[PDB]
RNA sequence: CCGGGCACUCUAACGGGACUGCCCGCGAAAGCGGGAGGAAGGAGGGGACGACGUCUGGUCAGCAUGGCCCUUACGGCCUGGGCGACACACGUGCUACAAUGCCCACUACAAAGCGAUGCCACCCGGCAACGGGGAGCUAAUCGCAAAAAGGUGGGCCCAGUUCGGAUUGGGGUCUGCAACCCGACCCCAUGAAGCCGGAAUCGCUAGUAAUCGCGGAUCAGCCAUGCCGCGGUGAAUACG
């Protein structure tokens, strides 16, 4: 959930981007 | 999952002083307040007595702690 | 040729023209059910001319901007309702009973200080 | 502890601000730390004058201002001999240039902040403090106003256990937004300390 | 505010780092707003003398 | 079949059926679907000799898994350990080693709550 | 509710079967305002039910409320000590309000996986007589009388 | 052609600088296109009432500043007159970008 | 997108609008109960606003201030520590324990805000953090910007498991003179407790609760899960 660093929503909640949620 | 980047960070207050003193060889004791500081190879062999805020503890650097900051050998806090 | 409305509701926006026609109709240059792909509550939207036996008798060009879906959902829903009656005044001898002509006033309350949300205190211990 | 100052409860309608200059999120911090430097100074000195109020205007480098007080001439000096050094005290503070008006306080007992002070000397003196507040709410009453009223803090006559006095006339409507009421806040040191004199104008309603 | 410690308008701070606000009417350094570089106590006793231009009391 | 040291995932997708093992997460996984060619759908148990070859000769030469893992890990941790290092002698104390605060929970590092007697009046709260 | 008497407010009919009583279904089975969801949900069971069931979900709904409204219930009250278990009627609102909201908690209580299913298999073992819900209804009932001794304290 | 960007923290200080610049150029230039809004910009500072604690009390305060568009097309010469030094305004900042 | 037009939507100034006025019923009156028009009734909904006073309440560490005390140190400058300690106890919260769910795709619909020594479109390199390079914006013109929940499709099948992401090993990117004590952020490993919580106890009456995400102040960066705001979806129940 919003407490897994590495996944989509984990990524939105801590407000950053990565692999698992890139900039589009 | 340590960092600093490319540019390894070592205050130059010892390293001065330790490459420079390598030119006559070793000695005993050094005495810094740069915890901040990274341990370089030129140090293996060196007893470098750091600060914890309140004393001077000797440090002998060996090759298996090149890379780590000198604070990392001088605990600050005492517990039991 | 043609009549409008307009309709807001909860912050959204509606912009409806009514045109004569077989009974499609386009939100956004969408189908409707395009544009409320499986939104349940959609139906609601056209109720008001089934209110009086239009949409077979009637084409809508519909704007909206603003808000969320079911919120645009109730806007259209008056818009259609207005311009229903811009068409024929003895329209609303029957949408008035049925509030179709109603703006809904219901919006988001206002933020208070030292309130999680508005209303929900926080929790206290040990009183 | 309750109530809010009734000046900046009423800036939107009956009270009008004290600088009516425009700014950036980059000067304006400077250009009010400005006008408190001004402030600073004119209250430094002509007290005396006994000023009421102190607008400051702008436009570019051309800083308006202007000074309310009840005796003019303290503040002009010798034909002109005071206004000018002070006119220059300004622009040697800062470089701006700027022009500085005077306005003449028509009733120095219609105007809270003089009140205040008022009362605020005469505490000092170490004049009873029950008579200053009646009378002071004499003064204000006699001369107009349909209401008024003064409130001085603790320590009332050198005593240990701090108080406070009242006495107010007419109306003086807070929670009516509209009534129009000046309010002047004046300190007053004293060999034993602090004591808060607050004032209180009601003039005119709508 | 222990006018000592008043030595931020220093600007020889050796790095940019140690720079920090405070307060210019109050010294006080912990509620320091940039746009006023009054600290929040100040930003809201000046503003009820209508000393701050344009700023009022926000209501909604 | 047996991949990593005596792993045997199965019944289940390769892609997590190969997260069974001790070195191989989902994105180690799907890589080595990816570079042997390999549906990820595919029940381990559909798998075929061939591939769980491929997947057996790949994973395995490419990557420190199993007790090869541990060994290193283990030894790490006793290294800086062995060392005088602040971060060692969290590690003996057992405490945190990332900087977290000991104050309040740091329970997963310390175990279980060995409660002691205490002031009362004082409320701790 | 000290000064007034809260009236019941009314909900906007069903936007199929154009009920009221389905939307309140509807709102009870509803979590966290998902109202859309809650929708499907309610649906694709009254879907299951015309599949395993050669009559009109709607029908079946009703019936099945209908044997888990309790129509009597008790309510505890404190007299001279102790409290005790006061049977009494149980209004004609409270009934719907509890028979919908068992419904629902035994419902999600079943076994099958799908939210639907539940609802579904709920809704029918309902109207046919058996089911958690009806037991609540019923181990209530037989909880009510059971104190019939204290009946007199009316409430 | 005249971009005209008119600013401000009072909303009749500024339309009291649209108005000297509205009339003082329909004797000279275009029918001028009327002085167009233009949202706001808010800016929210929220304090905690007292000097100590008591964390639950804050005040708002805030600075509105209104805009203005204008716009007058055909400089005519005679317009750049009308409006030259004939204005009122203190707390308000003018713009020109034709 | 261009011509072109202010209709519409907005933007934002100024006005209109609701008065128990109108109708029937009760009443001495005030007013109560309905009914009609109306976007809106009978305080439309939410704020700002909190009397004489009480707690001898908070705050001399925001400031101001009497007295008292130190005035080569109870002042001042640095470097390094500390405020981050950890057997243990409590408060407020965050993320969860999963299928009305979690993933991955792909597609929608916001509102208020912020943006020179800055927002940063777009392009290239890098799994990525981020680094090169650069368009436009002193912003209703450009940018942060994707809103998320939803909707379509597909995977997982009920398991401490595609639930949950705590710990810990490793490799890095940034901000900064400098990240040991003591920073966020990315990637690979690791994958803890937790299967819904004892006695107790908290919030909320509707666009409220619940739930979903977005922006701000402070600020280099950040330990924001705090705080102050914004909008999406949108209940239950109140006998008494
Ligand atoms: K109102
Ligand atoms: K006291
Ligand atoms: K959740
Ligand atoms: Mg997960
Ligand atoms: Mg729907
Ligand atoms: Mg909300
Ligand atoms: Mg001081
Ligand atoms: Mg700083
Ligand atoms: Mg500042
Ligand atoms: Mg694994
Ligand atoms: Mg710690
Ligand atoms: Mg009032
Ligand atoms: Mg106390
Ligand atoms: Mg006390
Ligand atoms: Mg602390
Ligand atoms: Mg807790
Ligand atoms: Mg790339
Ligand atoms: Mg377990
Ligand atoms: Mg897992
Ligand atoms: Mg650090
Ligand atoms: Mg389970
Ligand atoms: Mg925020
Ligand atoms: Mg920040
Ligand atoms: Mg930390
Ligand atoms: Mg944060
Ligand atoms: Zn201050």
């Amino acid at each position: 959930g919003k407490g897994d660093r590495r996944t989509r929503r984990g990524k939105i909640w801590r407000g950053t981007y990565g692999k698992y949620r890139p900039r589009k | 999952p340590r960092s600093l980047k490319k540019g390894v960070f070592v205050d130059d207050h010892l390293l001065e002083k330790v490459l420079e003193l390598n030119a006559k060889g070793e000695k005993r004791l050094i005495k810094t307040w740069s915890r901040r500081s990274t341990i370089v190879p030129e140090m293996v062999g060196h007893t470098i007595a750091v600060y914890n805020g309140k004393q001077h503890v000797p440090v002998y650097i060996t090759e298996n702690m090149v890379g780590h900051k000198l604070g990392e050998f001088a605990p600050t806090r005492t517990y039991r | 040729e043609q009549y409008y409305g307009t309709g807001r509701r909860k912050e959204a926006v509606a912009r409806v023209f009514l045109r004569p026609g077989n009974g499609k109709v386009t939100v956004n240059g969408q189908d409707f059910n395009e544009y409320f792909q499986g939104l349940v509550r959609a139906v609601a939207a056209l109720e008001p001319l089934r209110a009086v036996d239009a949409l077979g008798r009637f084409d809508a060009y519909i704007t909206v901007r603003g808000g969320g879906k079911s919120g645009q959902i109730d806007a259209i829903k008056l818009g259609i309702a207005r311009a229903l009656v811009q068409y024929n005044p003895d329209y609303r001898a029957k949408l008035k009973p049925l509030g179709f002509l109603t703006r809904d006033a219901r919006v988001v309350e206002r933020k208070k200080y030292g309130k999680h949300k508005a209303r929900r205190a926080p929790q206290y211990s040990k009183r | 502890g309750n109530k809010i100052h009734p000046i900046g409860f009423r800036l939107g309608i009956t009270r009008d601000w004290e600088s009516r200059w425009y700014a950036g999120k980059k000067q304006y911090r400077h250009l009010l730390l400005e006008d408190q430097r001004i402030r600073g100074l004119l209250e430094k000195e002509l007290y005396s004058a006994g000023l009421a109020r102190v607008d400051i205007e702008r436009a570019a480098d051309n800083v308006a201002v202007t000074v309310h007080v009840a005796k003019p001439g303290v503040v002009i000096g010798r034909g002109g001999e005071r206004i000018r050094v002070l006119r220059e005290e300004l622009a040697k503070l800062t470089g701006k240039n700027v022009a500085l008006n005077v306005q003449e306080v028509q009733n120095p007992n219609l105007s809270a902040p003089l009140v205040a002070q008022r009362v605020a000397e005469q505490i000092e003196r170490r004049f009873a403090v029950r008579r200053a507040i009646k009378q002071a709410v004499q003064r204000v009453m006699e001369s107009g106003a349909k209401g008024a009223k003064v409130i001085v803090s603790g320590r009332i006559g050198g005593a240990e256990q701090a108080r406070t006095e009242w006495a107010a006339q007419g109306r003086v409507p807070l929670h009516t937004l509209r009534a129009n009421i000046d309010y002047g806040f004046a300190l007053a040191r004293t060999t034993y300390g602090v004591l808060g004199v607050k004032a209180y104008i009601f003039l005119g309603e709508v | 505010a222990r006018k000592a410690l008043i030595e931020k308008a220093k600007r020889t701070p050796k790095f940019k780092v140690r720079a920090y606000t405070r307060c210019v009417r109050c010294g006080r350094a912990r509620s320091v707003y940039r746009f006023f570089g009054l600290c929040r106590i100040c930003l809201r006793e000046l503003a009820h003398k209508g000393q701050l231009p344009g700023v009022r009391k926000a209501s909604w | 079949a047996r991949i990593a040291g005596v792993e045997i995932p199965r019944n289940k997708r390769v892609d997590v059926a190969l997260t069974y093992i001790y070195g191989i997460g989902k994105a180690r996984a799907k890589e080595a679907l990816e570079k042997t060619g390999i549906n990820p759908a595919t029940r381990v148990k559909d798998l075929t000799e061939a591939e769980v070859v491929r997947l057996r000769e790949y994973v395995e030469n490419t990557w420190k898994l199993e007790g090869e893992l541990r060994a290193e890990v283990a030894a790490n941790i006793k290294r800086l350990m062995d060392i005088g290092c602040y971060r060692g002698l969290r590690h003996r104390r057992g405490l945190p080693v990332r900087g977290q605060r000991t104050r309040t929970n740091a329970r997963t590092r310390k175990g279980p709550r060995k409660t002691v007697a205490g002031k009362k009046k004082a409320p701790r709260k | 509710a000290r000064r007034r008497r809260a009236e019941v407010r009314q909900l906007q009919p069903d936007l199929v079967y154009g009920d009221v009583l389905v939307t309140a279904f509807i709102n009870k089975i509803m979590r966290d305002g998902k109202k859309n969801l809650a929708a499907r949900i309610f649906y694709d069971a009254c879907k299951i039910i015309q599949e395993k069931t050669g009559q009109e979900p709607l029908k079946v709904f009703k019936q099945a409320v209908e044997n888990v409204k309790p129509r009597m219930e008790v309510r505890s009250r404190r007299v001279g000590g102790a409290n005790y278990q006061v049977p009494m009627e149980v209004s004609p609102r409270r009934q719907q309000s509890l028979a919908l909201r068992w419904l629902v908690q035994a419902a999600n209580q079943r076994p099958e996986r799908r939210a639907a299913v539940r609802i579904a298999h709920e809704l029918m073992d309902a109207a046919e007589g058996k089911g958690g819900a009806v037991k609540k209804k019923e181990d209530v009932e037989r909880m009510a009388e059971a104190n019939r001794a204290y009946a007199h304290y009316r409430w | 052609k005249i971009r005209i960007k008119l600013r401000g923290f009072d909303h009749k200080t500024l339309d009291a600088s649209a108005q000297k610049i509205v009339e003082a150029a329909r004797r000279s230039g275009a029918q001028v296109s009327g002085p167009i809004p233009l949202p706001t910009r808010v800016r929210r500072f929220t304090v905690i009432r007292g000097p100590f604690k008591h964390k639950d009390s804050r005040e708002h305060f805030e600075l509105r500043t209104h805009n203005r568009l204008v716009d007058i097309i055909n400089p005519n010469r005679k317009t750049i007159e009308q409006l030259m030094t004939l204005d009122l305004p203190t707390g308000v900042e003018i713009e020109i970008k034709t």
